[PDB]
């Protein structure tokens, strides 16, 4: 019953400070190992540092001394980390994780450093002969900030055949990203195709009909 | 932090198949404090194996560890659907404290070859109207992971003014999807007529390009 | 293992 809950994404521009929080849940009875370890977009996880129990001690990898600090709160069986100074490297999921072999884990937190602002995404049609008469269509999203969008078809009802690509950010500092589907080209004139787009961090909920041009 | 390499790279194997994964440390690991760990995507890791060979409670027993000095192993008897992902040993120790997470080693579904269908998609005519253009170029449902793409403007090979992504394998065929953008501006875009993009793959004897011309 | 690290926070209570 050992669990860890985080807080939530935080946005930060460069030099500012992030501080993120991990609380324990289920069995809550004794107090253990905390540690923080971070995972950039595509990179393997990186261990970030260590405070014991009581909260008395912590050691720190090398690589963040000096820039990353972790206390606790006995009280509410919480566990602070505070990076400051932050880069654009340090956009990352950045996780907690109890006892001596990181046994278990919290769900994670997403820390983007960046100079851009909440920015909703732009949603274009790409529209849809084939040898097997499979058609090939989607929606480009585009411009937005920060991550993460979602993407469904036809209010989940078309599944089959989805890829939603992973994010790419531009030299713009703006996320871009397409999903595609593939449908029989005979469903062109039968069935209608609607992407629905959701930035959370935005509030923009954009429906998109793809038609053949 | 420690110094840790994992071979290989990328494992590919079948269902109900073995799996041996190997780490690789430049000095002798002290005390054979060496852990692995699993992740899938979206998701945090998960402990296997700590103390090079003991395994963390609530793992399965296919999941074995063993190893010392430099050398150590991770096996996977026999390989169930669930067990594709990424597999990361770790070095750690107490003084200082100190766990250092290896490069990983991606274990995915072997299949048969499968082409990618390609398709090229203009720019629509809401984004032309907003001052900026892109095309896309897709590539769908193809295996292995490695692919070429070659993009050419007016018959002219074009490099360093594209975006790739690469989907996760699918966990129904096993395959892979890529897309590959170029942005220009409306004004640049409307300089040339037709845009192509060429793919290379082992699936293919001969490269597939798909092209538009910019109008029709 | 779980020995030594308490033992690296010994002077810290």
């Amino acid at each position: 019953q050992l669990q860890l809950v985080q807080s939530g994404a935080e946005v930060k521009k460069p030099g500012a400070s992030v501080k993120l929080s991990c609380k324990a849940s289920g069995n809550t009875f004794t107090s253990h190992y905390i540690h923080w370890v971070r995972q950039a977009p595509g990179q393997g996880p990186e261990w970030m540092g260590i405070i014991n129990p009581s909260g008395s001690g912590t050691r720190y990898a090398q690589k963040f001394q000096g820039r990353v600090t972790m206390t606790r709160d006995t009280s509410t069986s919480t566990v602070y980390m505070e990076l400051v100074s932050l880069r654009f490297e340090d956009t990352a999921v950045y996780y907690c994780a109890g006892d001596y072999y990181l046994d278990y884990w919290g769900q994670g937190t997403l820390v983007t450093v960046s100079s851009a602002s909440t920015k909703g995404p732009s949603v274009f049609p790409l529209a849809p002969s084939t040898s097997g008469g499979t058609a090939a269509l989607g929606c480009l999203v585009k411009d937005y900030f920060p991550e993460p969008v979602t993407v469904s078809w036809n209010s989940g009802a078309l599944t089959s055949g989805v890829h939603t690509f992973p994010a790419v950010l531009q030299s713009s500092g703006l996320y871009s990203l397409s999903s595609v589907v593939t449908v029989p080209s005979s469903s062109l004139g039968t069935q209608t195709y609607i992407c629905n787009v959701n930035h959370k961090p935005s509030n923009t909920k954009v429906d998109k009909k793809v038609e053949p041009k | 932090e420690f110094v840790l390499t994992q071979s290989p790279g990328t494992l590919s194997l079948s269902p109900g198949e073995r799996a041996t994964l190997s780490c690789r440390a430049s000095q002798s690991v002290t005390s054979n404090y060496l852990a692995w760990y699993q992740q899938k995507p979206g998701q945090a890791p998960r402990l296997l194996i700590f103390g090079a060979s003991s395994r963390a409670t609530g793992i399965p027993d296919r999941f074995s560890g063993s190893g010392s000095g430099t050398d150590f192993t991770l096996t996977i008897s026999r390989l169930e659907p669930e067990d594709f992902a990424v597999y990361y040993c770790q070095q750690y120790g107490s003084s200082p404290p100190m766990y250092t997470f290896g490069p990983g080693t991606k274990v995915e579904i072997k299949r048969t070859v499968a082409a990618p269908s390609v398709f090229i998609f203009p720019p629509s005519d809401e984004q032309l109207k907003s001052g900026t253009a892109s095309v896309v170029c897709l590539l769908n449902n193809f295996y292995p992971r490695e692919a070429k793409v070659q993009w050419k403007v007016d018959n002219a090979l074009q490099s360093g003014n594209s975006q790739e992504s690469v989907t996760e394998q699918d966990s129904k065929d096993s395959t892979y999807s890529l897309s590959s953008t170029l942005t220009l501006s409306k004004a640049d875009y409307e300089k040339h007529k037709v845009y192509a993009c060429e793919v290379t793959h082992q699936g293919l004897s001969s490269p597939v390009t798909k092209s538009f011309n910019r109008g029709e | 293992f779980k020995e030594e690290l308490d033992k690296y926070f010994k002077n810290h209570t």
